[PDB]
Order: structure tokens, then sequence, then C-alpha cells
RNA sequence: AGGCGGCCCCCUGGACGAAGACUGACGCUCAGGUGCGAAAGCGUGGGGAGCAAACAGGAUUAGAUACCCUGGUAGUCCACGCCGUAAACGAUGUCGACUUGGAGGUUGUGCCCUUGAGGCGUGGCUUCCGGAGCUAACGCGUUAAGUCGACCGCCUGGGGA
RNA sequence: ACUAUGGUUUUUAUU
């Protein structure tokens, strides 16, 4: 719900690219979405997740 | 002067021109050829054809260099970023990627606005 | 826009055993003057008696393989813009085309006789160079300045 | 945005009209597209991809 | 209401629910006045990659002092001060009562092994029909343009203006 | 479908 100390629990929200998953696919709805979104914007910013990407 | 068989494509193709550079993954040039400079004008200056014979004119570099393994980077909107491809990869050169490279603001910092005729 | 229609199908002559003279006849002729057409068929082969090859029967159908005709162009408006397009040409047409050609010199030329124009054109058929080849020649460097069309 | 995908296709495969990339929209909407705008557009047509 | 969508740390406004309880008309409105301003402009210093009102150079053209191309000053960014403007938009003053039915979205609360993002009550927000009524006509219709109770602005043929 | 572009046509008679 807001710890980056996981990212295998993580990646199931995002792409290959890094990106967010829109909760209309995952079931989270927008509540739990916008938690998840902290843990993955935190794991971000401490370079345990890609942030951008080019390739 | 020796064959070293790696290289590593830059391709940009505009609604005006196309761009074609042959590199190494050292980031090091070896020969570039454009849709402008093969003789072309106004609308037909991006056109397929206009960089298709760019590309011709491109993939008679690096013979002494011996590349035929090819990386493709690509760039912009215009049709020239695809019948360059086909050319080169014709012209003895075998593809293994082809990536787009487009640098992109996301997003910033005012709505691009212009020629209203 | 909405009348349709077809083409006429016609026969060998039984003498020169091809289709070129059942058509032949009707092209540069005018004023109904088919007698005339039937006095300058092929007359040419006299001009260029030495130049002709073997069987005189075939010596003017031969030339078409040289007339060569590859693409016609057309040009239409779309909005304000009128476009030109190199087309290939058409499995009959083709022929039809190589019949028009053939003739593109037969009195717009300083030679003076539709028989020596002709001969004349007839020994430029190969390069095509000069005067008359404008219709043959200029319409293939859109062809060669453009291969990516829909 | 942009599109992912490891390699480009040999074909467009196009279902929808007016659509960028790929030979299409060439030097076209060069003005302003707006951010509330296209909204204000599905206010005044909701069935604009049925016509 | 103008407005708010990089992220962080500190600070802080208003709103919503169940049940229990306390106080008790403490509730509403309002000429003048006050606080609040998108953008442009202005006071004053700092900033100023980019975008670019002035404008130059080029090009277009009958002309081109505009639309097109290359630049480029003010301004756009900050702190603080002015200026209260609008196709101000959910166009419709503020507060509150009242009326037949359905379905969806959101989120509390109470209940159901929830042993089901799901149900059955029930509030707040919200979305689309629609009964009664209204409206040239479109349209509103429980977040009414309907029917009532309180208070206050604005209007009076076009042009001249 | 979209050419690169153009400004302007005296007045009046079914009572």
């Amino acid at each position: 719900e807001i710890d980056y100390k996981d990212i295998a629990t993580l990646k199931n929200y995002i792409t290959e690219s890094g990106k967010i998953v829109p909760s209309r696919i995952t079931g989270t709805r927008a509540k739990y979405q916008r938690q998840l979104a902290r843990a993955i914007k935190r794991a971000r910013y401490l370079s345990l997740l890609p942030y951008t990407d080019r390739h | 002067r020796k064959q070293v068989s790696d290289g590593v494509a830059h391709i940009h193709a505009s609604f005006n021109n196309t761009i074609v550079t042959i590199t190494d993954r050292q980031g090091n040039a070896l020969g570039w050829a454009t849709a402008g400079g093969s003789g072309f004008r106004g609308s037909r200056k991006s056109t397929p054809f206009a960089a298709q014979v760019a590309a011709e004119r491109c993939a008679d570099a690096v013979k002494e260099y011996g590349i035929k393994n090819l990386e493709v980077m690509v760039k912009g909107p215009g049709p020239g970023r695809e019948s360059t491809i086909r050319a080169l990869n014709a012209a003895g050169f075998r593809i293994t990627n082809i990536t787009d490279v487009t640098p992109i603001p996301h997003n910033g910092c005012r709505p691009p606005k212009k020629r209203r005729v | 826009r909405r009348r349709v229609i077809g083409q006429r199908k016609i026969l060998p002559d039984p003498k020169f055993g091809s289709e070129l003279l059942a058509k032949f006849v009707n092209i540069l002729m005018v004023d109904g003057k088919k007698s005339t057409a039937e006095s300058i068929v092929y007359s040419a082969l006299e001009t260029l008696a030495q130049r002709s090859g073997k069987s005189e029967l075939e010596a003017f159908e031969v030339a078409l393989e040289n007339v060569r005709p590859t693409v016609e162009v057309k040009s239409r408006r779309v909005g304000g813009s009128t476009y030109q397009v190199p087309v290939e040409v058409r499995p009959v047409r083709r022929n039809a085309l190589a019949m028009r050609w053939i003739v593109e010199a037969a009195r717009k030329r300083g030679d003076k006789s539709m028989a020596l124009r002709l001969a004349n054109e007839l020994s430029d058929a190969a390069e095509n160079k000069g005067t008359a080849v404008k219709k043959r020649e200029d319409v293939h460097r859109m062809a060669e300045a453009n291969k990516a069309f829909a | 945005i942009k599109v992912r995908e490891n390699e480009p296709f040999d074909v467009a495969l196009r279902r929808f009209k007016r659509s960028c990339e790929k030979a299409g929209v060439l030097a076209e909407v060069r003005r302003r597209e707006f951010y509330e705008k296209p909204t204000t557009e599905r206010k005044r047509a909701k069935a604009s991809a049925v016509k």
C-alpha cells in the first residue's frame, strides 16, 4: 500500500517501460490505484523502478 | 581497412526532408545521406522515393569496414522512416533491431501552433 | 457518368496474318480517306528497304518491340490541385499505345512525305532522340523520378 | 504518448480514419488542440465514431 | 467564484456518515462597505533557455504596414503593490420547503461467515431518462426553468451611444 | 479529398 522495499508485488501494476497501468485494467479501482501509485513513485525516486523510458 | 561486420544507423524523416547516417555503436559516424541532398524540393523533398534514393546512396558507404549486421534507431513522423530501411536491408545489410528514439516533451511548456493559411 | 460500353473485336488479315493491319489502317486516317490509308500502309518499308531485315510480312510489327511502351500518364484534379500519375499500360491497350507512338513523326517533321519522315524516325527507334519523341521519352521520366505511388 | 513494439509491422493495419504515424496526417492539425476543448468536442458530438 | 494535476517536508481552510447526547430559534437575506482577480497592462528590482505583442530582414500580393519564413523588444517566471474585467457557462440572485418512477457512478454507515467491488437498508456527492407543472421553441424536470415562504439587485424599441 | 492567394457587379414597377 505505500512501501518501496518490495518491487515483486509492484511489477504487476506496471509495463516494461515502467508506466503505471490504469485501474480499469487491473481491478484496483481508483482508491487503491492511488495508493499503488505512491509506492511506485517512491520506488521511482529511489531508483528501484524505471522512471523514464527511451528504448 | 579491416572488416568489423557490425554497425548502427540513425534515420530521421520529417514532412520536408529525410536524413540517414551510418555509425558504429561507439557513436562514430562513417557516412550520411539526405532527401534534400538527393536533389529534391518542396512537397517532394520528404517523399518515400526521395528517401529511397538517399538510402541507396548511403548503402554505398562502409564497404571497406565490411559492415553487414545492422541496428536502426528511427526518428520523425515522415514517410521516409520505412523505405530507407527496406532499401538498406536489401543493399547487403541485415537488420537485427529497429527501435523508435523520437525525443518527446512529456509534457511542456506551451503547445505548438504554426502556419495558418 | 452512367453510359457503359465495350470494345469491338477484330480479326487478323487473310494475307498479312496479323491483327495490326485490321486496326492500323484506321490510325493516321482522316476525312474518311481509307484508300489513302491503304496507300501509305507500311510505305516506309521501301524507304527502309536496306534496313528492313528478314520477312517484310512482319517488318513493321517488329518495330513495336522497340517502341516498347511501359507507362501512360494520367492527369486529373482533386480539389484545387491537378496531379499527374504514370501507370503501367494495360494488357491489350499496351499494343494500342505502341500503334499510336509509331506515327508521331508521320507529318510533324521537316523530312517531307509520310514514308520518309517515318523511315527516319524508325531509324531513331533504339535510342529515341531529338524531335517527335517527347510523348515517348518524357512520360518515362515521371516513372524514374518516382516509384512510390498509390 | 507513444506506441511500443519490438518491430514495426510491414503494414499499417488502419481500422480507424484520420490516424497519425506510418505515412499519415502530413503537416496537418498545426494549430493548438487545447487542454479542455477536446472535452467540448465530446459535448458537441457523442456518436462521431459511427458516421 | 477567479481557480487547483512535478514531487517532497511543514502549516492550514471548507465538506461527509452512524448512533448517542446537549443547547434551543443561536436561523436566513441585505443598498452602502469589505475581502477575493484568468490574461493583458502598470509601480519596482531580480530573472529571462523557450514562446513572442513592437518591429527589422526576407517572401507573398494589386498593395502587405497582416496571413507565410528567420530573428527580435516589451511581456510571459519570482517577491511585493496596483488594476476588479469576461461567450464569468452547470449562462438562470441568496437561503429553504414540496412531488410519481427506474437505472448507473462515487463514498461513508449499519446489517449479511461480506468467508461476493457484492447484496439489503440508509445519508452526502454525482449522471441519464421521465410523471405533474412550466417554456414562442429548444429545454428544465428532486443538483427543476415546476409549486410555495423571506430578502436584495437588474430592465423598459433600434440607432445616435 | 487540400491548388499558393485575390477584391467588386446602378436602380425600379404583379397593382
